[PDB]
């Protein structure tokens, strides 16, 4: 078989959605993204994940 | 000493302001994390296929 390098070539996270307007809004500690396209709301902390 | 419209005199309002809009309607996607076939998929064999 032909060989191909490791890291460009899997992954290990997968696109899901493309959301057009996910509005973010802060309250209570936390990041809310809401999305009126897919009807979606995520709760995240407030820090950034590396 | 002469006639007058009505919007000639300035008025005060006698009426207390009650805002009220309705909701919105709104549709719901179908919208799965995982769908049958990519859960399928995700076995490293399938004995039907081998």
């Amino acid at each position: 078989w032909d060989w191909v390098p490791k890291r460009p070539s899997v992954c290990t996270m997968t696109k899901w959605q493309e959301v057009d307007e996910m509005l973010r809004s802060e309250y209570g500690g936390s990041f809310r993204f809401s999305s009126d396209a897919i009807s979606t709301t995520f709760t995240t902390n407030l820090t950034e994940y590396p | 000493s002469h006639q007058l419209s009505r919007a000639d005199i300035t008025t005060v309002s006698t009426f207390i302001d009650l805002n009220i809009t309705m909701l919105e309607d709104h549709e719901f996607v179908p919208l799965e994390v995982y769908t049958r076939h990519e859960i399928k998929d995700s076995g490293l064999l399938d004995y039907t296929e081998v």
